[PDB]
């Protein structure tokens, strides 16, 4: 309950884990093409 | 006590060489200038990377 050292470590373990998940999900709306990241709203709009 | 005569006598000290590299240069990228340099209309399309 004293700014632990180990405990610091530990958090910081979890805390990187998380972002790289979180980076990867991110990546989902990236939008690498040219109208949307949402694939239905490509599918809805364009033709075939 | 032959053979240790035999061999190259009075115990002759000789030698030899070895390297082993250990490391590598510290290689670091800015990712950013690499793909855009000061070219704005590059790094606000980039931001979405």
């Amino acid at each position: 309950d004293a700014t632990n050292s180990a405990l610091g470590k530990i958090q910081s373990v979890v805390n990187a884990n998380a972002e790289a998940l979180n980076n990867l999900l991110n990546q989902l709306s990236n939008r690498f093409g040219a109208i949307s990241a949402s694939l239905q709203e490509i599918l809805t709009r364009l033709e075939a | 006590g032959l053979y240790e005569m035999q061999i190259p006598t009075n115990f002759t000290i000789g030698h030899h060489e070895e390297f082993i590299q250990t490391r590598s240069p510290k290689v670091t990228i800015d990712c950013a200038a690499f793909v855009c340099g000061d070219n704005t209309a590059c790094r606000q399309q980039l931001v979405e990377y």
